[PDB]
């Protein structure tokens, strides 16, 4: 105490006392203390007694965190544990990840499992992504404008059961569809053979078919042959409905009873 | 005395706050800006309720910086010479005595408290009485005084009291 | 009841453009989805072309009046 | 980014001219 | 020469509102309401602090319709402004209290006058 100026009492069990490691006499590595206290870790300390001397657990020539274990700076020891842990429908996940290795586990789970995980544009950005269909998702990057206030960052158990659950519902609801196709991702170079294909087995029933695009998620494709020259027209879902013509539908339902009474005009 | 009155300020924004959070960077740097600060023409500042309208943002040339006028209802508190108030002793001593007018201190002499108001250097707690010992003066109580002087030490005002008035002392 | 030419000068062009630029070098957020380049002035010429850029410009008239025109509102000649 | 708004994206409706009459399926209700 | 006893302010001062202790109390409090929420915002100093506790001694009266009764049956009066924060907010017993405080009062009003005005707002005091 008089010339250490380092007792035992001051050091307690369980307390990190840092244990710089400078030399080894045998097997151990004893070194010095922040408080000139000699800190001999035993082979116990780094786990190596007839092997090589602990290098990883305990930092030769530098300092090294270990839980205090042991009050010897009278003694010329430091019992410092060199290890760390002496020391101390509707799947809502988080996670605590880039863009290119999140896809690799995404197909696994199935429609409505929503996933939150952070943005790669700016700060204090989340993006949420909600299955829409076999490869087809939406990448909402909330600051797909979503506007929403700060409170909410506390809890996120809301926003998905206000925006995406309603939405992938709806999504869901044209997925099981009577006349519904993919056609790999719903391409435009395929989607517009079909329809020229299907009318010659009937001329008179003009059928009608549905399909979201891949490079443009969230953009249904609803086409039909009004004529010998095809026509598509898009159609966006909104968190509280469809956005058809710019009129706006609580069901899904709606969309379908209005939208089979207004093609008949010429355009 | 506090008043609400409307004042004017330009703070340039960085290019880097651009984007759809504008108008709430320009608030937020507002607000920790024009907070607690002094000044020698309208006194000192306790801080602001709302914001009037936001200027036009005048770019600079060859300078990303854009300053923004913007003009904001805030509140001020500038002690004059000869009001009164309603302040608490804070300390007692020999010397003389300090108080607290919100976000000042005072601070009057013994010679300025009349001859009644003796010392009680014995007694533990800095107090002063009276030869009856009647009326007791000390800390944490809401002791009046009339402001006969102002000062500003680089946006830090500190008036002085005096004790010469009747009527200056328990409600 | 803006009475200057609904077209934009040279002048201003290159003033504009030299100002986007100036802001997108002191790390601005940009108005148009890069292609993979990098020079500011170059992508301050892609904003203008796609009508995106937040400049609005201040005509003084020689009375003393003046008009806000935006870069989105009026022709581009270049 | 690599990822940008796809949401904000206008919808841009095609026009034409199809002088047709009408034979076309009826409606149905929405129950 | 700036004094408020004989009421003479600077220009930019004279076209000012003036704010009782009730008032501003209220008005720190539902600032410090509105602040405490909408976490990750920087929070209150010190100033703010000592400002609270320091008006919150002095809360004549808490109810705010109160402090809108007692303005309006003082400003319908032809006293300045400057003598709706003071006389409001010291809340002196007689008129003699009052007169000798504020310099302005001696000679401007009668005694009743007055007296009956501070028998008034001692009343409305909670």
């Amino acid at each position: 105490n008089m010339l250490t100026k380092e007792t035992p009492e001051t050091f307690y069990i369980g307390k990190l006392i840092i244990c710089n490691v400078t030399g080894i006499a045998h097997i151990g590595v004893k070194t010095r203390l922040d408080n000139g206290v000699t800190g001999f870790i035993p082979t116990k300390f780094l786990s190596d007694k007839v092997v090589k001397r602990p290098e990883e657990r305990v930092k030769v020539g530098m300092t090294v965190h270990c839980r205090i274990m042991k009050i010897d700076i009278e003694k010329f020891s430091a019992d410092l544990t060199c290890r760390t842990s002496d020391l101390m429908i509707a799947h809502p996940s988080f996670h605590n990840i880039n863009f290119k290795q999140a896809e690799k586990m995404m197909e696994t789970m199935d429609q409505g499992d929503v996933i939150i995980r952070p943005s790669s544009k700016g700060e204090n950005h989340l993006t949420v992504t909600w299955k829409v269909s076999d490869g087809i998702y939406q990448h909402v990057d909330v600051r797909a404008t979503l506007w929403i206030n700060s409170e909410e960052f506390e809890d996120l158990d809301e926003i998905v059961a206000r925006y995406v659950q309603p939405m992938a519902s709806f999504a869901r609801d044209l997925l099981n569809h009577k006349y519904y196709q993919d056609c790999s991702g719903g391409d435009r170079k395929k989607l517009e053979e079909l329809l020229i294909k299907t009318k010659k087995e009937k001329p008179t029933f003009i059928p009608y078919f549905i399909c979201a695009c891949k490079e443009l998620p969230g953009k249904f494709l609803l086409g039909y042959q009004p004529r010998g020259k095809p026509r598509i027209e898009y159609v966006t879902v909104t968190p509280e409905g469809f956005r058809y013509r710019g009129q706006i539908f609580p069901t899904v339902n709606g969309l379908f009873r209005w939208f089979k009474d207004h093609y008949q005009d010429p355009v | 005395m506090f008043y609400h009155i409307s004042l004017e300020h330009e703070i340039l924004l960085h290019p880097r706050y651009f984007g759809p959070n504008l108008l709430n960077t320009v608030k937020q740097k507002l607000f920790t800006e024009v907070e607690g600060t002094c000044t020698g023409k309208y006194g000192f500042v306790i801080a602001v309720t709302t914001i009037d309208n936001i200027g036009a943002g005048v770019i600079q040339p060859g300078r990303g910086f854009v300053l923004y006028p913007v003009k904001y209802k805030a509140i001020v508190f500038r002690p004059f010479k000869g009001e009164v108030v309603d302040a608490v002793v804070t300390q007692v001593n020999k010397v003389g005595l300090f108080t607290e007018i919100g976000p000042m201190s005072c601070f009057i002499s013994r010679h300025s408290i009349p001859s009644e108001m003796e010392f009680d250097p014995n007694s533990n707690p800095p107090c002063y009485k009276t030869m009856d010992e009647d009326i007791v003066i000390q800390q944490d109580d809401e002791i009046r005084l009339k402001i006969v002087g102002t000062r500003v030490d680089k946006n830090d005002i500190f008036a002085i009291g005096s004790l010469m008035d009747d009527y200056l002392g328990l409600v | 009841k803006r009475i200057t030419t609904p077209y934009m000068t040279k002048y201003e062009r290159a003033r504009v453009l030299g100002t986007r630029a100036l802001q997108i070098a002191m790390c601005a957020p940009v108005m148009v989805e890069l292609e993979g380049e990098t020079d500011p002035l170059l992508i301050a010429m892609k904003e203008l072309k796609a009508r995106k850029i937040p400049i609005i410009i201040r005509r003084y008239l020689p009375d003393g009046s003046y008009e806000d025109w935006g870069v989105d509102e009026l022709i581009i000649s270049d | 980014g690599a990822t940008p708004a796809y949401g904000a994206w206008s919808p841009s409706v095609g026009s034409g001219m199809t002088p047709g009459a009408a034979g076309f399926s009826p409606s149905a209700a929405s129950d | 020469e700036e004094d408020a006893s004989q009421l003479i302010f600077p220009k930019e001062f004279e076209t000012a509102e003036t704010l009782l202790n009730s008032e501003v109390h209220m008005l720190l409090e539902h600032r410090k309401q509105q602040n405490e929420s909408a976490e990750d915002e920087q929070e209150l100093s010190e100033v703010f602090m000592k400002t609270l506790n320091y008006t919150a001694r002095f809360s004549r009266f808490k109810n705010r319709e109160t402090i809108a009764s007692v303005r309006s049956l003082l400003l319908q009066k032809k006293l300045h402004k400057f003598e709706l924060a003071c006389l409001a907010n010291l809340c002196p017993e007689t008129a003699e209290e009052s007169k000798a405080l504020i310099p302005s009062l001696e000679g401007r009003f009668e005694d009743e006058e007055l007296q009956q005005i501070l028998d008034d707002i001692q009343t409305k005091r909670s």
